[PDB]
């Protein structure tokens, strides 16, 4: 019925019909602006459908801004127009395997024009490799998969803000002309009434000023401001009359110590205020001063800076606010409110997404390009000149291979999980480059606006630190042309509504008034109720008659993000919980099989479908040949498909990332059907954890305070076990005294530890390996006697080798453990790019299957998190009536505090969900079945349900549902009409005194497992430069000893056991070998001896001539030296 | 159960052609198999088919 | 400060130096990186910069040099010295390429990144272990599990 | 890996096992309670296995 | 830590100076580009500090922990500990007082 996606399971749910539109393409905001950068004739056409005209990519853009370059004289000309892409050099996969990025060719056709011999030249030139976006989003540097997020900057523009005096308490209005690029150029108002203007931050003269240096007369400015007095007062305590004057004063002050000329000034300040070449705005600042102005609606976009007229209006605006004026038409113009303007405003805040950034590397690029070109321009002749020699590609390709590679927006995916990545691609940072650094963000920059709702989701963001800068874009959102984030509406005319969609940016949403989405609706299309609720500007929100309601939302779930649409029952928790509920599911753990939950959301489908990791296929045929490796379908014309799967193939974060076919040969298919099902997804819906059977009971303490009580059914049946692969990576270079060569003959070590290596020299596949283990032979010739050229080349010649060696080898981690699955080696002499000064690359796959134990992390879906406490025997954990043990125990004193409530609904639910109900139809349908959809009324046991936010399940339906259930096999009903049942204790036999709660409940397993945490050291290796031992895990450390420890053991009178935390366990390197031996002989443990910082200290004082000496008791003097 | 053997396989973490699952299914499935037995030494059986 | 100098004991000829010690060569590592560039301590740097001027002006002297350029040298030692000592003390600062000011001896003491804080608050030891809790309620009070 | 110290053939798969043959066991009791010297407990078992 | 019940701060005077140091540097480069080892008198000098591997000498005759505390006669460098290497020091001898 409702799904569009062909063949997805059927997905019975509560909800009220609603269908103006389906989720749109949940990865438009990182694909379009793509497109728009390159120009592809997808975007074109799609602009012409939107309506706009002149379509321009970026590319096209910049290029046209920077032509033409000219020399000073002006004899020469030369520009470039017309920017054409070619295929990509290689497919995704091998671009991966072979390190090799995914770049496509980029010309453009160039043409030199010299006028005075009247002749020109045109050829196409290549401008290097320019990156592509994959299908899904993600550009790909070096073999990894990188992801350029959005950004949220103040936008250019004005802005009128508006103060209050401490002493006189009038109304300041003051304001800001903030460009993309230039000076800055505001004007002041003060308590004297006097109008000022700033340029460049420098000091007050006022404001007529710079009238008198537009060359106006006294009684034009009398004219235009004859209906305000403080413009009059203002221009009273004038110094003098005269465009000169004015001129000569603004060049005297702006640039003190220059000299005075008539000719002069107005250049300068042309140049500084109306000139594109050195102040410009954007065109989206022309277009926010043209909204506010209402100055030439219809004018297309032709200018990119200030005019003379809008510094006129932008005085008129001022005057007239601070006289507290309502409404303002500049002449020639349209009536336009006069307000102050937010900062925060969502409407003055824009998104400036990957192809901004892109564009703007490429401009910087450029412009460097172009420095040096009009450099060497004039250097060489003019008869002996072609572009050829003029443009040298370096400056481009450096930026956009710096950006990438450096700039804090192209981010390493993070692939935990299909939700994970798309969630990762939608994100926006108000932080990065050319913004607000994380110390300068303040508590008016964090919290939620009243404008964003429908935009920026307010539940979804980061617990640390960073809260509030990073949010998520909404599910409805999307981003037009300049830079702001429309939302979808329906359009009400006069208490009817129309199923036309129009979209809204943050201004319009502000000027018309518009009403929630679940006000009751006729089924003809009118309103009920002749009051309705109705949100205004400034937040208001108020009953109003349905006679005037503009707009109408489209459906509940519109302030959403996509992670906190997945919860179910999202309308019953607190906030903070569900915060720590929608920051879980980015942390779950692909698990070996996978099971769809039991109460979904509905937008789970979607979701993986757009994840993109999940193969979907193209065009409709049958299924020819289906084997484990690689599907192919022949298509209805005739033509054939093969489609290749990815098998355990390594993922950013070390889980496996593994696809299965789901069909079978002989069976139709159609286009968009998935077939390929990829990680942490089940039949083609996003399966992130298991249906476990919970009981919410106290139990002799294993579950106190925040514990989780497990089954050993779970590790029985491996229902919770995954896979992590890690990865090894050696490298041998060439040193000066000859090079190092991977080798099986390792320098004196036993055959017995080199029994897995085969004659290469590198461990055979499939053999399970430890810590301590060698997995590549590696030998480094040993520093006797640098090698002189002549004999280096005498044996290079016929191909010698010598033996001086030592072992610098490869081995297994402190820790790690597993069986080798897979090894790749790199050559230089096998026509492999390499990084210079290597010749062989050796990256050896180690995979390990965990299982789930003690200190594991577990989660549900609404936040409540846990740790794992004891995993108990089958038969230990109570069990119903029927004979059935549950798998986990939650604790209840954790409900009620934290008002995570809903999660009880959803295990209610769960059970209903799991026995099946079939609800009696005699005598009609029941008082609280009228509202239920009739597909509803009968389920199969186990048979999936939906629920989706601020809409679906009743406390009355469920309550209904839960009396109506089907008996087990036996005849039997296990739980009440409250929802508990009567368990038996397993541990003892005697039956519980009271009814338990007990259902299904769909659990994840958190990335936070114990045995990357573990970790213990008795003596290993010491540094080399400071003498302690080494920090980390993988290198075999100890544990810091922070001062606050060093405060509290001298609390309790502790000292010996200080001094010797201090000096022989840390840095005394004669003491520790002492204390090892005794111990290990059995003797009493020696003295401490004297810390190596102290030595340290000693020489650092006598280096700077400070004869510092360590006296006795008695005055004689000691020496430290042994 | 507690060992198999698969003819041109090394470990578990691999599929082998021809077959519409690799080898981590195969031996989830073959965990539920019910066999009984009395000898008390390890013994042997074979499966193969084409 | 006089009756300080006159009671403690002390000969004031410590105030003017004619041997300037040399740190041992442990405290100013230069390690060669794989990737052929040496990591290299600005003590070298400032210690060679000493040396060549204090070489010059020995050869200077005997060379029977004019009394001007002898005293222009000897104002630059003394101001190498000053540098060394302690960078950043006069006029403009010693920095190395990029504007990075130098690190003299004076900053292996002065600041939080200075020995007498930095390494003497905070060490790693040896006999340790870390690992997640878990609550277990069969213990003693005076018990732990391992 | 109960199994895999073993130090056996490359090409070996170690695999888990449950020995256990019983699936399912349960239990009700019927009291014979009234006030007298006949009061009793019948146990009723109920088993079920592979 | 054994008895330093003082602990006594003072000026060094050129005397002291003399006595601390094993040996004056007199060329001003570090270490040679090409034999990756330092130079005699050079800022990494063998003779003044001590030796850069554990019992031996830049021409190796003593390379055998037989012998300790002893100063070979061809390179005059002393057989014992690296560590020392973080012990010893220099001096410069200026000119012109400073
Ligand atoms: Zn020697």
């Amino acid at each position: 019925s409702n799904n569009s996606v062909p063949g997805a399971p059927n997905r019975v749910s509560f909800a009220k019909l609603r269908e103006p539109l389906e989720v749109p393409g949940l990865l438009d905001v990182q694909t379009d602006s793509f497109e728009w950068l390159i120009g592809s004739p997808r975007w074109r056409e799609s602009a012409a459908e939107r309506g706009d005209v002149n379509p321009v990519g970026g590319l096209e853009e910049v290029l046209y801004e920077l032509s033409p370059i000219e020399d000073f004289s002006g004899s020469m000309s030369l520009s470039f127009s017309d920017p054409r892409f070619d295929d990509v050099k290689a497919p995704v996969d091998e671009c991966k395997d072979k390190d090799m990025t995914y770049a496509a060719p980029l010309f453009v056709t160039a043409e030199f024009i010299n006028n005075n011999t009247g002749e020109i030249k045109s050829q196409t030139v290549f401008m290097g490799d320019f990156p592509m976006m994959t299908e899904k989003g993600t550009f790909i540097i070096n073999g990894t998969e990188r992801v350029v997020v959005s950004q949220l900057v103040r936008s250019p523009g004005v802005y009128f803000d508006e103060t209050i005096d401490k002493s006189t308490d009038k109304t300041l209005h003051s304001v800001k002309v903030i460009p993309s690029r230039g000076a800055w150029l505001e004007f002041d108002v003060d308590k004297r009434d006097t109008v000022g203007v700033r340029i460049d931050r420098k000091r007050r003269q006022p404001v007529t000023v710079l009238l008198k240096a537009l060359g106006w007369t006294s009684e034009q400015i009398v004219e235009r401001f004859g209906f305000s007095e403080i413009m009059r007062s203002t221009l009273e305590k004038d110094n003098t009359v005269g465009t000169d004057e004015a001129l000569l004063d603004i060049y005297r002050k702006l640039r003190p110590g220059e000299p005075p000329t008539k000719e002069s000034a107005q250049t300068l300040l042309e140049n500084l205020f109306f000139k594109e070449k050195r102040y410009d705005l954007a065109r989206v600042g022309r277009y926010k001063v043209n909204k506010k102005l209402g100055l030439h609606v219809g004018e297309p976009i032709t200018s990119s800076t200030l005019t003379e007229e809008d510094v006129v209006a932008t005085i008129e605006y001022l005057v007239r606010l601070h006289e507290g004026q309502t409404t303002m038409t500049v002449p020639g113009g349209v009536e336009v409110p006069v307000e102050t303007d937010d900062i925060d405003h969502f409407g003055n805040r824009r998104l400036r997404t990957v192809g901004e950034l892109i564009q703007n590397q490429i401009r910087v690029g450029m412009s460097r390009m172009e420095r040096v070109v009009r450099e060497r321009m004039t250097t060489q002749d003019v008869e002996a000149i072609t572009p050829q020699t003029l443009i040298n590609i370096r400056p481009v390709v450096a930026a956009i291979k710096e950006f990438f590679g450096t700039s804090q927006l192209s981010q390493f995916m993070d692939q935990n999980n299909p939700l994970s990545g798309l969630t990762h691609k939608r994100r926006l940072s108000a932080l990065g480059p050319g913004g607000l650094s994380r110390e300068r963000a303040g508590l008016e920059v964090r919290d939620v606006h009243p404008s964003h709702y429908g935009r920026m989701c307010p539940i979804e963001t980061p617990e640390g630190p960073n809260i509030g800068l990073i949010g998520s874009l909404s599910v409805y959102a999307r981003v037009n042309p300049f830079g702001f984030i429309e939302t979808p509406y329906r359009k009400v005319v006069d208490g009817v509504v129309s199923d036309e969609i129009v979209y809204l940016t943050a201004d319009e949403e502000d000027r018309h008034v518009v009403a929630q989405a679940n006000s009751p609706i006729d089924a003809d299309g009118r309103f009920v109720e002749p009051r309705v609720l109705v949100r205004r500007k400034a937040g208001e929100v108020e009953y109003v008659p349905s006679s005037e309601v503009d707009y109408m939302d489209v459906s509940p779930r519109q302030m959403v993000s996509v992670a906190t649409a997945m919860i179910p029952f999202l309308e019953h928790d607190d906030a903070n919980r569900a915060l720590m509920g929608a920051n879980m599911q980015r942390q779950a753990v692909p698990l070996v099989r996978s099971e769809a939950p039991l109460v979904g959301t509905g937008m789970e489908l979607r979701a993986a479908i757009d994840a993109g990791d999940v193969v979907v296929a193209e065009e409709s045929g049958v299924i020819e040949e289906v084997s484990a490796d690689y599907i192919t379908v022949m298509h209805d014309n005739g033509t054939r498909r093969t489609y290749r799967m990815r098998k355990f193939a390594r993922s950013n974060h070390g889980t496996c990332a593994n696809q299965c076919p789901i069909v079978d040969a002989g069976d139709r298919v159609e286009a968009g059907q998935v077939i390929a099902d990829g990680p942490c997804t089940d039949d083609g819906e996003m399966a992130l954890g298991k249906n476990l059977l919970v009981a919410i009971m106290p139990w002799e303490g294993h579950n106190y305070e925040d514990a989780i009580i497990l089954s050993n059914r779970l590790v029985e049946e491996d229902v919770l076990t995954s896979i992590h692969i890690e990865e090894h990576e050696i490298d041998a270079r060439d040193t000066k005294l000859g090079a190092e060569e991977i080798t099986r003959d390792i320098p004196n070590i036993s055959d017995e530890v080199l029994a897995d290596l085969d004659e290469r020299g590198i461990v055979r596949i499939g053999a399970e390996v430890r810590d301590g283990d060698i997995l590549v032979g590696k030998v480094t010739p040993k520093g006797e006697t640098e090698l002189t050229p002549e004999e280096r080349l005498l044996r290079a010649i016929f191909g010698e080798k010598a033996r001086e060696v030592r072992d610098t080898s490869l081995k297994v981690p402190h820790g790690e453990s597993g069986k080798v699955i897979g090894i790749r080696v790199f050559s230089r002499e096998d026509e492999d790019e390499l990084p210079a000064g290597v010749n062989e690359l050796v990256r050896v796959y180690v995979a390990q299957k965990r299982k789930i134990s003690d200190g594991d992390k577990l989660a549900g879906r609404h936040g409540n998190k846990g740790v794992i406490g004891k995993i108990l025997p089958v038969e230990d954990m109570p069990f119903l009536a029927d004979g059935t043990p549950v798998d986990i125990i939650l604790n209840t004193h954790g409900v009620p505090r934290r008002m995570n409530i809903g999660q009880i609904l959803e295990t209610h639910l769960g059970w209903c969900a799991h026995s099946g109900w079939k609800v009696d139809a005699a005598k009609g349908v029941p008082d609280w079945a009228a509202r239920l959809p009739d597909e509803l009324l009968e389920a199969q046991p186990n048979a999936i349900v939906s629920t989706p936010v601020f809409d679906g399940a009743q406390e009355a339906e469920l309550q209904g549902l839960l009396s109506c259930t089907l008996p087990n096999r036996d005849g039997d009903v296990l739980v009440d009409a409250d929802g508990k049942a009567m368990l038996f204790d397993g541990r003892s036999g005697e039956p519980f005194p009271y009814p338990v709660t007990v259902g299904y409940m769909y659990i994840m397993k958190l990335h936070h497992l114990v045995d990357d945490k573990i970790h213990a050291r008795s003596t290993g290796p010491y540094s080399m430069i400071t003498q302690q031992p080494l920090g980390g895990k993988a290198q075999f450390g100890g544990q810091r000893f922070g001062e606050m420890e060093c405060w509290a053991m001298q609390a309790y009178g502790a000292a010996y056991t200080l001094q010797e935390l201090l000096t022989i366990k840390s840095d005394d390197t004669v003491g520790r070998v002492k204390v090892y031996e005794a111990i290990v002989k059995g003797e009493n443990i020696p003295e401490p001896g004297i810390p190596e910082s102290f030595k340290v200290l000693l020489k650092e004082l006598q280096s700077l001539c400070l004869n510092v000496e360590v006296l006795s008791s008695d005055g004689a003097a000691i020496e430290l030296r042994e | 159960v507690t060992s198999i053997r698969i003819d041109g396989v090394l470990h578990e973490f691999t599929t082998v052609p021809g077959v519409k699952e690799d080898v981590t299914e195969i031996i989830l499935n073959l965990k539920s198999l019910v066999v009984s037995s009395e000898e008390d030494e390890p013994v042997t059986m074979y499966l193969r088919k084409q | 400060v006089v009756a300080a100098f006159q009671q403690s004991g002390n000969s004031p000829m410590g105030m003017v130096l004619d041997a300037v010690p040399v740190i041992p060569p442990e405290l100013r590592p230069m390690v060669q990186l794989d990737g052929g560039r040496f990591a290299t301590s600005d003590l070298n740097d400032l210690y060679r910069r000493v040396i060549n001027r204090n070489n010059r002006l020995k050869r200077l002297i005997d060379l029977g040099a004019p009394e001007i350029i002898v005293n222009n040298e000897k104002r630059m030692l003394q101001e190498s010295v000053d540098a060394l000592f302690d960078n950043g003390r006069r006029g403009r600062p010693v920095t190395g390429p990029g504007n990075r000011p130098l690190k003299s001896l004076s900053d292996l003491l002065k600041g939080k990144q200075g020995r007498f804080r930095q390494n003497l608050l905070g060490k790693r030891v040896d006999y340790s272990g870390r690992s997640v809790i878990v609550v277990g309620p069969q213990l003693k009070l005076h018990q732990c599990g391992l | 890996v109960q199994n895999r110290a073993s130090g056996a053939e490359i090409g070996r798969i170690p695999v888990d096992s449950i020995y256990s043959p019983v699936l399912k066991v349960t239990y009700k009791v019927d009291a014979t309670r009234v006030e007298q010297r006949t009061d009793f407990d019948k146990l009723i078992l109920d088993v079920e296995t592979k | 830590v054994n008895f330093f019940d003082e602990l006594r701060i003072g000026l060094a005077t050129a005397e002291d100076i003399r006595q601390w140091s094993y040996g004056e540097v007199k060329k001003p480069e570090t270490i040679n580009y090409r034999t990756l080892k330092p130079e005699k008198d050079g800022l990494f000098c063998e003779k003044i500090f001590g030796p850069t591997r554990d019992w031996e000498c830049y021409c190796g005759k003593y390379k055998r922990v037989r012998f300790k505390g002893i100063i070979c006669e061809r390179c005059g460098v002393e057989v014992t500990r690296a560590k020392v290497r973080r012990e010893r020091m220099g001096h410069i001898e200026l000119a012109a007082p400073v």
